[PDB]
């Protein structure tokens, strides 16, 4: 099968964004290789002064539209709508005029910029889990969407969750949300899509909306407090503003220090 | 003792403290690789301290503190330790030959 | 990774590299140290002097203590060595011979 | 190099400025006079009023 | 050993029957083998049952 | 490139002629700045030999 | 960043657009005003500017 183009609903697009490994990103001028549906996306991109070849191993483009089309498929981000000649396409609805990247947390709902950095867990309005019995359970953000499916805020944090496909969810509690952050942890590690790290018990605060865990990695980066009590993160902080910067501290300078008062008790002597 | 104070005559004050100084600065240093805490805290606690001392092994205590602890502090405690010690010579520098 | 342990090791070679008299002290208070920690409670009651000298050799950080000697043996070594080396002595008891 | 200022982002490059303020004091120009007159005056007068 | 005691996180076996256990154990931060020789576990319900 | 490279080559040829007791210090320290460039930047805190 | 009042570039077919910073000086040319961010551009000679 060879892809084709179409140009249906053109007119109700604002912009088109990209897929890449599930999860939806922004799209790059320098970007070589795309699979593509659209022939307007040809000059979206002749606009930017881009180029590219098409490939079904690469990236795939989907439109931002402001019309309610398609159905939504689980584990999918937006929606998917079929040709009449069975080709598919991919469109992301909007509820307000303020359209990005959205990703859905266990709870709420936060836009982004990139997913490496920021508090996505999932980017699918449904998804689906495999329960005790080891069979498929629904799940949606809302429960319309799909028959017999669980709201996302059912959700409980510290528990084990394992989806239809083997991956596994892991998120710690939280007691902050936002534009600033507060984290608690356990001795376990967490999980969430298509990354896991290890973390120890403690508390983390974070300047940032980012993902923060408990260990030396998030500890070294910019802007992240954490300690191992929750008295321990004051002194923490503080710490800092009387330490030095770094292993500098040589001290073999002693020497010094000890040839004055060598210097003076022979000169006392004398 | 007594066989200590019969030579150094009228100096061995003098020594005494200063080696005992540098004896204490020499075990904080000691101590410095795996508590971090000590360079910030003794220092303070040192500057504090060095009031209750005379003048003639005063100037000595901090020429040693100045040479030992300048590379491993940080720079505003550097500063607030040369505006405490000059404060009491601006003073009489701004009364003799500024104020009004 | 972690190498505290060799730098400890490397430390504690070079100690014994600068060989005094005053090593076996040194090496006396670690082995009580390391000794104190496995049996302790056995035979520590009453005698409240007698838990303030284990309190007191227990708490004793011989790892940090160790550097300390070096710095005290280096002096001690170079002004043997400009002794020996410009003004010369008589003694025959010095180890100076074989050389 | 001296006038250039860099961050992560707005909040981390605010922090960044003040870097040189808890650096030893030989790591900086002579011309460092500038941070001991805007040290000076706050522990003065965060000190000797209040 | 036929004596009913408090649970803590420091242990690492039990013999689960209860499916919301597996849910309210996780919350402590503990991990655990089921193996039936290990110490069994009961609920508590106010609702007069067996 | 020839200039930029044949003359570090000629220095090194050129050191072995003042041949000299101390040359395997040099040659010590020359693996040492190699080693400690694809390696280290790590080991963490404490000890003050290494 | 510009070396010269007027330039010229190579489109995405490889033939070649001048440019220039005003379009009246020269016929048929194309405003610097219009070269967008973050985006690579070839000369006649491969020189890449961005």
């Amino acid at each position: 099968h060879v892809m084709s183009k179409h140009t249906d609903f053109s007119s109700e697009i604002i912009g088109y964004k990209a897929i890449d490994g599930g999860v939806t990103r922004d799209i790059a001028s320098t970007d070589t290789c795309f699979a593509n549906k659209h022939a307007d996306f040809d000059t979206w991109f002749s606009q930017r002064g881009g180029s590219y070849t098409n490939d079904k191993a690469c990236p795939l483009i989907a439109a931002v539209i402001t019309r309610e089309v398609g159905f939504v498929v689980p584990g999918l981000p937006g929606t998917i709508l079929r040709t009449t000649n069975g080709d598919f396409l991919h469109f992301l609805p909007r509820v307000f005029s303020a359209v990005g990247n959205i990703c859905y947390t266990p709870s709420k709902l936060i836009e982004y910029t990139d997913f490496a950095t920021s508090a996505c867990v999932l980017a699918a309005e449904c998804t689906i889990f495999k329960d005790a019995s080891g069979k498929p359970v629904p799940y949606c953000y809302d429960t319309n969407v799909l028959e017999g499916s669980v709201a996302y805020e059912s959700l409980r944090p510290d528990t084990r969750y394992v989806l239809m496909d083997g991956s596994i969810i892991q998120f710690p509690n939280t007691y902050l949300e936002g534009s600033v952050r507060v984290v608690t942890t356990f001795d376990s590690e967490y999980c969430r899509h298509g990354t896991c790290e290890r973390s120890e018990a403690g508390v983390c605060v974070s300047t940032s909306g980012r993902w923060v865990l408990n260990n030396d990695y998030y500890r070294s980066l910019p802007g992240v407090f954490c300690g191992v009590d929750a008295v321990n993160l004051l002194t923490n902080m503080f710490t800092p503003l009387i330490q030095p910067i770094g292993a500098l501290d040589i001290s073999a300078s002693i020497v010094a220090g000890g040839i004055v008062a060598i210097v003076v008790t022979c000169l006392a002597y004398y | 003792f007594m066989r200590f104070r019969r030579a150094f005559g009228e100096y061995s004050h003098v020594v005494a403290f200063n080696t005992l100084l540098f004896l204490m600065s020499f075990t904080v240093l000691c101590l410095t690789p795996v508590y971090s805490f000590l360079p910030g805290v003794y220092s303070v606690i040192y500057l504090y301290l060095t009031f209750y001392l005379t003048n003639d092994v005063s100037f000595l205590a901090h020429i040693q503190w100045m040479v030992m602890f300048t590379p491993l502090v940080p720079f505003w405690i550097t500063i607030a330790y040369i505006i405490c010690i000059s404060t009491k010579h601006f003073y009489w520098f701004f009364s003799n030959y500024l104020k009004r | 990774w972690d190498l505290t342990a060799f730098g400890l090791v490397a430390e504690w070679f070079l100690a014994y590299i600068l060989f005094t008299r005053f090593f076996y002290v040194l090496g006396l208070a670690a082995i009580m140290q390391l000794f104190f920690s496995y049996f302790a409670v056995h035979f520590i009651s009453n005698s409240w002097l007698m838990w303030l000298i284990i309190n007191l050799v227990q708490m004793a950080p011989i790892s940090a203590m160790v550097r300390m000697y070096i710095f005290f043996a280096s002096f001690y070594y170079v002004w043997k060595s400009y002794v020996h080396v410009v003004d010369g002595c008589n003694s025959s008891t010095c180890m100076m011979c074989y050389k």
